[PDB]
C-alpha cells in the first residue's frame, strides 16, 4: 500500500532566521521533518500524531499548509482544524506531495510562563510576516510574525514592528511589501488600514522594513527595494577552460544585467590576467561543452549568454587565455598548409597570422612555432603545388591576399633538404618528381624534388631512388620512369644511363608554361 | 597559320566560335537574360583545335561587334512575324553594354514543334473564346543613317533595328507612370432626364405615416404596377453613358416636394475594373443609393440574384450548358457586390432590416450609416470631472477600443523626446593619371518609424458652457524611447531586438486624431514566458525592460507605476512552388499544410522534396496532371496518387509570364500564345478543384500586363467561375526583407467565405519604393492599406542580413563550415533559430575570371562606390596575363577634357555623326573599355560593378549575381566577393535552416524566384483571419 502514502515535511520558524532570499527560505538550505502517513488517515489523527511525537500539547501547535500563488511565490496557508477534521490528507491536499506545513507555536521560554495559543478571527484577522533589512551588513533578519485586525492602522503597528526588531522605539521606518521576486512596492501612505493600504490581502504576506536614515545614500543598495533588485539579478556562473579536458571550473557569482567588458575584468581578476588576454565561448546550450566564440563588442548581457540553460541546470561558460590581445586575435586569418618533418611525412596546421601580413610573417610564425633540424640549415620554404606537381615556390615578400584561394593550390612548407639547400646550379638540377599507376593522369603519393647531376649514370639515380624510398629491394623493380611534358610520356630504360638537364628544361626562355617532369609507374 | 600572325587566326576562330554559340543559344530559348548569356559562354569549352583557355565577359565585349552583326544576318534572311532574335532581353542588354551600332555590312555567310494547348476546362475556354471577339478590333520611323536604312527600298530587309528596339524598350517600360491621372470620381452623379409618363396615382393607402410631409406607400401606377423591390431602368441625361437601372428601395409621397423614391443603383460590368470584358447583362451591387422623383421612372426591369448553388464546391468541371436552364442569358442579373475604391468583389453583404425600417430599408443607407458612425472618435465611458477637463475611461476609433493602458502609435511629428537628439569632407583634386574617371561620379530617405505611447488618461476639454467637448478628444502619453532614438543614436540599434523599447518619464500631449492604432506594450519581467514567444504570439506586441533617463543620460530600472481556437490546417496545393518559398511562409503562419505541389524544374522539385517531407511532389507540367485528374485516374505515370475533387483547399502558385510579357495592346499571336499558357491552365485548376482560398503571385507588371488585359480577364474568370476577388500591390521590403521587390497579388475567397483583406505594412521603407498604386483603364485602383510610409518597426538592412556571416574569398565552394560567431541582430537571430551548434550551409559564391577578381578588389570600401573609382593601375591577374592600362585617344566635347589637359574620350564615337572606329577598341584593361565608351548614353551607368551599402537594401531579387548585370549592384560590402548563396538566401529572409539542391548556380535561381517567406507569413497570417471569422460564425 505505497501509493496509500504521502510525505508530509515540517519545517519550524528557528530555519527562517538568517534566510537572505526571498520569501520564507531557501528550497535547498532548509532542514525538513519527513512524515511518511496513510492517504486514508484523517488530519485530526496526523495533529495528534505530529503533537505527541515532537512533544508539544496538541492545543499549543497551528498547522499552516505550504500553498503556492498564481505570482510563483509559495506562502503558508490556512487550515481548520475543527470544520474540516473529519477529511483525509489526499483530498486536503489536492494530489500534492510532499506536504509542507508550517508549525507556529508559543516561544517555550515564553510558553513555560503560561501563555498560550492566541485565538484566530478569519474574518478580521490577519497573520503578518516581519523581516528587517540592515544596509551596513547588507543582510535580513528574520523578526517573526504577527496577529493583527485587518482594519488596524499601520500607525499602531509602527511601536510592535520597532521593539519587535530591536529598534530604539518612535525610529523613523521605510516600509516595502515583498510581493515577489523583482517586485517590491513602497508603502506611502501610514496613516491607512491594513485593508486599504495592501492589495490583495492574504494571509502569509512579508512587510520589509528599515531604518529612514541618511546613511544610507552611501550604501550601493540604500533600499530594500535595490536590495531584491540586485538579488533577482545575482547569478552563480561556472567557467571553465576549454584547453583542459573536462576542466570543473570555478564558479563565480555575477549579475545577468552585465555586459561583457564587467564579466571580462570580473574574470580577469579572478585568473590574475589581462581582462584582453581571455577568448569566451558559450555553451552549445543542450550538450555541454564549448559553443561559438564571443566577439569582443557583443552588445549584450549575461541573460542572453546563459538564455538556452534550464532553470535547473548548470549554466556553464567556456573560455581560454590568450598569448596576445583579443583585437588582434580576431582580425587573425585561418591558414591552413601542410608542415613537413624531419621524417619526410606530412602534418596538418593551421596558423593565424594578420590578414595584411606577408609570406615572411608566415614562415616567422612556423619558425616560432616548430623545431629545425639537427644541425641543418634552418631556413624554410613554401611550395605551392597543384596535381601533386609543384606550381610555384613563393618568395617571402608576396601578399597574403594575392594567393590562390582554390582548393586545388595546397600549400606546403618544408625545411630544405641538405641535398637541395645549395646544389651546383649549371651542373645539379632539380627534377619534380610525381607518382601515377598505369597512364599518367591518376597520380599518387607524395611528389618530390630531386637532384640530378651532369651526364649521370641513371642506375645512380635508380640506386638513389632505392635510398630515399627504402621499400624490399625487389619491388623497385616495377617502376617505370618516364618522361612527362604537355602530357606525353616517353619511357626511359633504367640500365642506358641516358641523363643530362637539356632534356628536362624548357625551350629557351620558357618559365611560364609547364617544364618537362619525371614520372614514375607502378601501382598503389 | 604563321607564328606571327598566330593571334590573329587565333582570334578569329574565336569571333567564329563565340558567334556560333551564341546563334544556337538563342535559338534554344528567347527569353534568357545577360547573365545567361555570360553562363553560357562561360561554360562553353573551347575547342581542341583553338589554343584559348576559356571564353569571359572580355572576349564577349571585344567579340560583340561580329556576334551581333552574325545574329542579326541570321534574322535578316528569314523574316516571320515571331519577335526578331536580336530583341531578346540579354542580346538587347549586350548591345547597350558595348557601342555596337546596328544595321552594317551583314549577309556575309555567302548564300548560308508545336502550339500546344492548355487543358482549360469548359469554363475558361468559354470565357476566353468570348473575349476572343473583341481581340481583331484593328512618329518612330527608321533612323535613315545606318546602312540599312539607307539603303534603298515595312520591308523585312529594312525593319529598323534602332526603331525595334526602341520599340521594345517602350514595351518594357510602363507608358505612363503618371501619379496623376486624379483618384476616380463618383460615378452616376450626372443629371438625369425627365421622362413624360401619362398617369402616375397610388394604390391604397399611406403604408407609412410617419407625421412628417412623407407618406409611404407599396404599390405606384406609371401605366405599369411597382412594388418595394422592384428595379427599374432611367434613362439619363446623354453622356455617352448606358440606362441605369436601380432597385427601388422606398416610394413616398412628400407634402412639400412632388412624388419620391429611393433608389438603389446597380452598375454595370463596364464601369468597373472588368470594362469591356464583363457580360453586358451582368451587374454588381454598389454603395450609391439615392432619392429622386419618380418622373424620371423610363421602364421596368427583371434582375435575378444569380446565388451559388448549395454543392458549389461539387460544380467544378461539369458542362454549363448542362446548367445553363433556364431562359438564360436574357435578362439582368446581379450576384456580387463590388467596392471601387479598393476593387473588391464581395458576396451581398448580410444586413438585415429591422421591423421598424421593413418598408424602408435601404443597405446602402445602412452601410453607409455604418461606415460614418465607425469612423466618428467618440468618447464611450466617464470616469472622474475636474474644473476645466473631463476625464475618461475608455475611447472607440474605426472600430478600435482604446482603453487607459494600451499601447498606442503616433505619427513621428506628434510629439519630440527631451534628448538633444539629431546633434550636427573633401579630397584633393584625385590623380587624373591614377584617377581618370572619377570626373563621372559628378560635376529621399526612409521616414522613422511609428511613435509608441502609452495612454495615462484620457481626457476632454470643459466648453464654455461646462459640457465636455465630443469633437476633440486629448490624449496624455507616456513616451517610449527606442534604442535609435537614444542618445547612443543609430548604431545603438545593430544589436537591439526590432522589439525593444524604453520607459521614459516625460509626457506628451496629443489630439485623438493623430492615434494610428493599438498596440500591446508590456514590460518584460512580469511576462508569463519567454519575451520571444510574446513577441511572436501576435501582432503590434512590444516589450520594454530598463527605463531611460533623458537628462543623466543613462539606464535605470523602470519605477513600480510602469509595471501591469485553432482550426484545422488547409490542405494546400502549390502550383510552379520552386523551391518553396510561398509554401515555408504558409507553414510560418501556422494554417496550410502543403500536401502536393507541381514544377517541371528537377531541381526545385528535389529542394521542394527535401524541405516537406511529409509532402508529393509532381515533377510533370501541369497540363498533364489536369488532364489525368478529368480523365478520372488515380495513380499517374510513376504511381503517385494524384489529388481528386474536394482534397484541394488552398490553392497557391505563381505563373511564369514570359509568354505575354509585353506590354502592348494585344495582339491575335500574343493573344493565341496567351489562350493556351500557363496562367490559363492555373485558372482551370482553380475552376476543377474549386479552393477554398485562390492566390496567384506575380511581379508588378503582370498587373499592367496587354494594358491591364491579363489583369481583367483573370478577374473575368474568377468572376464568372462565382468567386470573390481581389487585386493589390505588396512591397517586399515593407515585410521584414531588406529587398525592393514590388509583387502582384490576386486573392479569392470562396462563396460563403470571407474575402481576406491585404495585410498591413510592417517596417517602414524608403517612399520611393513603395508606389502600390495601380492605374486601369484611366482609373487608380488601391489596395486596403492604411498605412502609407509609416509603421511599427524599423527597417531591415543588409547589416542587420548579412553582417555575421564568416569572411569568405572568391570562388569559395566548401558547402558546410563553422558560422564561428553569436548572430549580431534581430533578423539573423531569428533566422538561425534556438539551438545554437549548427553547420553554416551553402555559403559559396561564383568564382569570377581573374579580370573581373582584380577589378572588383581595386574597387574602394566607400560607400556607394562603383567601377567610377576605378584606378587605371597596370596589374598583374591571376593566370599571369597582362591588364594594361585603358588609354584615351580621343576628345570628347560633351564632358571637357581633365585639369590636367588629358584627353577624356576613349573613341571616335564621341564626335557628332562619326561612326565607331574599329580597331580603336581596348580590352584586358582593369577600366573597361565599353563604360567610358557608352557612359554618356546610360547615364554613366551609375550602380555598374559597385559593392552594397551597409544602410542600403538590394536593388533587387538577384536570380544571378554579375557585375555588369541590371540586377544592381552584387559586390560584398567590405569583402572582395560577390554575394554567396547564403547572402542572397538571407536577403530573401529563408530561415538558415531550408535546405537548397543543385549547383551553385541552380542554388541561387532557386533564391531569386521564390516569394520571401515573411511576405508569405503576413498573407498567411490575412488567411487565417478570415479562417477564425468563418468558424467564428458557427453559434
Ligand atoms: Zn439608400
Ligand atoms: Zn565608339
Amino acid at each position: 500500500e505505497a501509493h496509500l502514502y504521502m510525505q508530509v515535511q515540517i519545517v519550524a520558524e528557528d530555519q527562517f532566521c538568517g534566510h537572505q532570499g526571498n520569501d520564507m527560505y531557501d528550497e535547498e538550505k532548509v532542514k525538513y521533518t519527513v512524515f511518511k502517513v496513510l492517504k486514508n488517515s484523517s488530519l485530526a489523527e496526523f495533529v495528534q500524531s505530529l503533537s505527541q511525537t515532537m512533544g508539544f500539547p496538541q492545543d499549543q501547535i497551528r498547522l499552516w499548509p505550504m500553498q503556492a500563488r498564481s505570482n510563483g511565490t509559495k506562502r503558508p496557508a490556512m487550515l481548520d482544524n475543527e470544520a474540516d477534521g473529519n477529511k483525509t490528507m489526499i483530498e486536503l491536499s489536492d494530489n500534492e506531495n510532499p506536504w509542507t506545513i508550517f508549525l507556529e507555536t508559543v516561544d517555550p521560554e515564553l510558553a513555560a510562563s503560561g501563555a498560550t495559543l492566541p485565538k484566530f478571527d478569519k474574518d478580521h484577522d490577519v497573520m503578518l510576516f516581519l523581516k528587517m533589512y540592515d544596509p551596513k551588513t547588507r543582510s535580513l533578519n528574520y523578526c517573526g510574525h504577527i496577529y493583527t485586525p485587518i482594519s488596524c492602522k499601520i500607525r499602531d503597528l509602527l511601536p510592535v514592528m520597532c521593539d519587535r526588531a530591536g529598534f530604539i522605539q518612535d525610529t523613523s521606518l521605510i516600509l516595502y511589501e515583498e510581493v515577489k521576486p523583482n517586485l517590491t512596492e513602497r508603502i506611502q501612505d501610514y496613516d491607512v488600514s491594513l485593508d486599504k493600504a495592501l492589495d490583495e490581502l492574504m494571509d502569509g504576506d512579508i512587510i520589509v522594513f528599515q531604518k529612514d536614515d541618511p546613511e544610507n545614500d552611501n550604501s550601493e543598495l540604500p533600499t530594500a527595494k535595490e536590495y531584491f533588485r540586485d538579488l533577482y539579478h545575482r547569478v552563480d556562473v561556472i567557467f571553465c577552460d576549454k584547453t583542459i579536458p573536462n576542466d570543473p571550473g570555478f564558479v563565480v557569482t555575477l549579475s545577468n544585467r552585465m555586459n561583457y567588458f564587467q564579466v571580462a575584468k570580473t574574470v580577469a581578476q579572478r585568473l590574475n590576467t589581462d581582462p584582453m588576454l581571455l577568448q569566451f565561448f558559450k555553451s552549445q546550450g543542450y550538450r555541454d561543452g564549448p559553443g561559438n566564440p564571443l566577439r569582443h563588442n557583443y552588445e549584450g548581457t549575461l541573460r542572453d549568454l546563459l538564455q538556452f540553460f534550464k532553470p535547473r541546470q548548470p549554466k556553464k561558460l567556456y573560455y581560454q587565455q590568450l598569448k596576445m590581445k583579443i583585437t588582434d586575435f580576431e582580425n587573425r586569418r585561418s591558414f591552413k598548409c601542410i608542415w613537413l618533418n624531419s621524417q619526410f611525412r606530412e602534418e596538418e596546421i593551421t596558423l593565424y597570422p594578420d590578414k595584411h601580413g606577408c609570406v615572411r610573417d608566415l614562415l616567422e610564425e612556423c619558425k616560432k612555432a616548430v623545431e629545425l633540424g639537427e644541425k641543418a640549415s634552418g631556413k624554410l620554404r613554401l611550395l605551392e603545388i597543384v596535381s601533386y606537381k609543384i606550381i610555384g615556390v613563393h618568395q617571402e615578400d608576396e601578399l597574403l591576399e594575392c594567393l590562390s584561394p582554390a582548393t586545388s593550390r595546397t600549400f606546403r612548407i618544408e625545411e630544405i633538404p641538405l641535398d637541395q639547400v645549395d646544389i651546383d646550379k649549371e651542373n645539379e638540377m632539380l627534377v619534380t618528381v610525381a607518382h601515377f599507376h598505369k597512364e599518367v593522369f591518376g597520380t599518387f603519393g607524395i611528389p618530390f624534388l630531386l637532384r640530378i647531376h651532369q651526364g649521370e649514370h641513371f642506375r645512380e639515380v635508380m640506386k638513389r631512388i632505392q635510398s630515399l624510398l627504402d621499400i624490399q629491394e625487389k619491388e623497385f623493380e616495377k617502376f617505370k620512369f618516364a618522361i612527362v611534358m604537355m602530357g606525353r610520356h616517353q619511357y626511359i630504360n633504367e640500365d642506358e644511363y641516358e641523363v643530362n638537364l637539356k632534356d628536362f628544361e624548357p625551350q629557351p626562355g620558357n618559365m611560364s608554361h609547364p617544364r618537362p617532369w619525371l614520372g614514375l609507374d607502378h601501382f598503389n | 597559320p604563321s607564328p606571327e600572325y598566330a593571334p590573329i587566326f587565333g582570334l578569329m576562330q574565336e569571333k567564329i566560335y563565340i558567334s556560333k554559340i551564341v546563334v544556337e543559344f538563342l535559338q534554344s530559348n528567347s527569353d534568357s537574360t545577360y547573365e545567361d548569356l555570360i553562363n553560357k559562354i562561360e561554360t562553353t569549352v573551347p575547342p581542341s583545335g583553338l589554343n584559348l583557355n576559356r571564353f569571359t565577359e572580355d572576349s564577349l565585349l571585344r567579340h560583340a561587334q561580329f556576334v551581333v552583326e552574325q545574329v542579326e544576318s541570321y534574322d535578316e534572311a528569314g523574316d516571320s512575324d515571331e519577335q526578331p532574335i536580336f530583341l531578346t532581353p540579354c542580346m538587347r542588354d549586350l548591345i547597350k553594354l558595348a557601342g555596337v551600332t546596328l544595321g552594317q555590312r551583314r549577309a556575309q555567310a555567302r548564300r548560308q514543334r508545336g502550339p500546344t494547348k492548355a487543358t482549360t476546362t469548359k469554363l475558361v475556354y468559354q470565357i476566353f473564346d468570348t473575349f476572343f471577339a473583341e481581340q481583331i478590333e484593328k512618329k518612330r520611323r527608321r533612323c535613315g543613317v545606318c546602312e540599312v536604312c539607307q539603303q534603298p527600298e515595312a520591308c523585312q530587309e529594312r525593319r529598323c533595328p534602332n526603331m525595334a528596339m526602341k520599340e521594345a524598350d517602350d514595351d518594357e517600360e510602363v507608358d505612363d507612370n503618371i501619379p496623376e491621372m486624379p483618384s476616380p470620381k463618383k460615378m452616376h452623379q450626372g443629371k438625369k432626364k425627365k421622362q413624360n409618363k401619362n398617369r402616375i396615382s397610388w394604390v391604397g393607402e399611406a403604408v407609412k405615416t410617419d407625421g412628417k410631409k412623407s407618406y409611404y406607400k407599396k404599390v405606384c401606377i406609371d401605366a405599369e404596377t411597382l412594388e418595394v423591390g422592384d428595379c427599374v431602368s432611367v434613362i439619363p441625361d446623354d453622356s455617352s453613358k448606358p440606362l441605369y437601372l436601380a432597385r427601388v428601395t422606398a416610394l413616398w409621397e412628400d407634402s412639400s416636394n412632388g412624388q419620391m423614391f429611393h433608389a438603389h443603383w446597380f452598375c454595370a460590368g463596364t464601369d468597373t475594373v472588368l470594362g469591356a470584358t464583363s457580360d453586358p447583362l451582368e451587374l454588381f451591387l454598389v454603395d450609391e443609393c439615392e432619392d429622386m422623383q419618380l418622373s424620371y421612372i423610363h421602364s421596368k426591369v427583371k434582375v435575378i440574384y444569380k446565388a451559388p448553388s448549395e454543392n458549389w464546391a461539387m460544380e467544378g468541371g461539369m458542362d454549363p450548358e448542362s446548367l445553363l436552364e433556364g431562359d438564360d442569358g436574357k435578362t439582368y442579373f446581379y450576384q456580387l457586390w463590388y467596392d471601387q475604391d479598393y476593387a473588391r468583389f464581395e458576396s451581398p453583404p448580410k444586413t438585415q432590416p429591422t421591423e421598424d425600417n421593413k418598408f424602408k430599408f435601404c443597405v446602402s443607407c445602412a452601410r453607409l450609416a455604418e461606415m460614418r458612425q465607425k469612423e466618428i472618435p467618440r468618447v464611450l465611458e466617464q470616469l472622474e470631472d475636474l474644473d476645466s477637463r473631463v476625464l475618461y475611461y475608455s475611447a472607440t476609433k474605426n472600430g478600435i477600443l482604446y482603453r487607459v493602458g494600451d499601447g498606442v502609435y503616433l505619427p513621428p511629428e506628434a510629439f519630440t523626446f527631451n534628448i538633444k537628439l539629431s546633434s550636427p569632407p573633401r579630397k584633393e583634386p584625385v590623380d587624373e593619371d591614377l584617377y581618370p574617371e572619377h570626373y563621372r561620379k559628378y560635376s529621399l530617405d526612409a521616414p522613422e518609424p511609428y511613435r509608441i505611447g502609452r495612454i495615462k488618461e484620457i481626457f476632454c476639454p470643459k466648453k464654455s458652457n461646462g459640457r465636455p467637448n465630443e469633437t476633440d478628444i486629448k490624449i496624455r502619453v507616456n513616451k517610449f524611447y527606442r534604442p535609435e532614438n537614444t542618445h547612443k543614436s543609430t548604431p545603438a540599434s545593430y544589436h537591439a531586438d526590432i522589439n525593444l523599447l524604453y520607459w521614459s518619464d516625460e509626457e506628451a500631449v496629443v489630439d485623438f486624431k493623430a492615434v494610428q492604432g493599438r498596440c500591446t506594450v508590456e514590460y518584460g519581467e512580469d511576462l508569463p514566458e519567454c519575451v520571444q514567444v510574446y513577441s511572436m504570439g501576435g501582432p503590434n506586441r512590444f516589450y520594454f525592460l530598463e527605463a531611460y533617463n533623458a537628462k543623466s543620460k543613462s539606464f535605470e530600472d523602470p519605477p513600480n507605476h510602469a509595471r501591469s481556437i485553432k482550426l484545422p490546417k488547409l490542405r494546400t496545393l502549390d502550383v510552379f512552388s520552386g523551391c518553396g518559398g510561398l509554401s515555408e511562409g504558409f507553414h510560418q503562419a501556422g494554417i496550410s499544410d502543403t500536401l502536393w505541389a507541381i514544377e517541371m524544374w528537377d531541381p526545385a522539385a528535389q529542394a521542394f522534396r527535401l524541405n516537406n517531407p511529409g509532402s508529393t511532389v509532381f515533377t510533370e507540367d501541369c497540363n498533364i496532371l489536369l488532364k489525368l485528374v478529368m480523365a478520372g485516374e488515380t495513380t499517374n505515370s510513376r504511381g503517385q496518387r494524384l489529388p481528386q475533387k474536394g482534397d484541394v483547399e488552398m490553392l497557391c502558385g505563381g505563373p511564369p509570364c514570359q509568354g505575354f510579357s509585353g506590354m502592348n495592346r494585344f495582339n491575335s499571336r500574343t493573344y493565341s500564345k496567351f489562350k493556351n499558357s500557363l496562367v490559363v491552365s492555373f485558372l482551370s485548376y482553380c475552376d476543377y478543384y474549386r479552393p477554398r482560398f485562390f492566390l496567384l503571385e506575380n511581379v508588378r507588371n503582370f498587373v499592367s500586363f496587354k494594358r491591364s488585359m491579363v489583369l481583367k480577364l483573370t478577374l473575368r474568370c474568377l468572376v464568372r467561375m462565382g468567386y470573390q476577388c481581389t487585386f493589390g500591390v505588396l512591397q517586399a521590403g515593407q515585410y521584414g526583407v531588406a529587398q525592393t521587390r514590388r509583387r502582384a497579388i490576386i486573392l479569392a475567397a470562396a462563396p460563403g467565405e470571407k474575402l481576406p483583406l491585404f495585410p498591413e505594412p510592417l517596417h517602414v521603407f524608403a517612399p520611393r519604393a513603395c508606389q502600390l498604386s495601380v492605374v486601369v483603364d484611366d482609373k487608380k485602383f488601391v489596395s486596403n492599406i492604411t498605412r502609407l510610409s509609416s509603421g511599427p518597426f524599423r527597417t531591415i538592412t543588409v547589416r542587420d542580413t548579412m553582417s555575421d556571416l564568416p569572411e569568405v574569398r572568391n570562388g569559395a565552394s566548401a558547402l558546410e563550415i563553422s558560422y564561428n560567431g553569436e548572430p549580431q541582430s534581430w533578423f539573423q537571430r531569428q533566422l538561425r533559430g534556438a539551438q545554437y551548434q549548427p553547420i553554416l550551409r551553402d555559403h559559396i559564391c561564383k568564382d569570377m575570371s581573374a579580370l573581373v577578381a582584380a577589378r572588383m578588389r581595386h574597387i574602394p570600401l566607400a560607400p556607394g562606390s562603383d567601377w567610377r573609382d576605378l584606378p587605371n593601375i597596370e596589374v598583374r591577374l591571376s593566370d599571369g596575363t597582362m591588364a594594361r592600362k585603358l588609354r584615351y585617344t580621343h576628345h570628347d566635347r560633351k564632358n571637357g577634357r581633365s585639369s590636367s589637359g588629358a584627353l577624356r574620350g576613349v573613341c571616335s564615337c564621341v564626335e557628332a555623326g562619326k561612326a565607331c572606329d574599329p580597331a580603336a577598341r581596348q580590352f584586358n584593361t582593369l577600366i573597361p573599355w565599353c563604360l567610358p565608351h557608352t557612359g554618356n548614353r546610360h547615364n554613366h551607368w551609375a550602380g555598374l560593378y559597385g559593392r552594397l551599402e551597409w544602410d542600403g537594401f538590394f536593388s533587387t531579387t538577384v536570380t544571378n549575381p554579375e557585375p555588369m548585370g541590371k540586377q544592381g549592384r552584387v559586390l560584398h560590402p567590405e569583402q572582395h566577393r560577390v554575394v554567396s548563396v547564403r547572402e542572397c538566401a538571407r536577403s530573401q529572409g529563408f530561415p538558415d535552416t531550408y535546405r537548397l539542391f543543385g549547383n551553385i548556380l541552380d542554388k541561387h535561381r532557386q533564391v531569386g524566384n521564390a516569394v520571401p517567406p515573411p511576405l508569405a507569413k503576413a498573407i498567411g497570417l490575412e488567411i487565417k483571419l478570415c479562417m477564425l471569422a468563418k468558424a467564428r460564425e458557427s453559434a
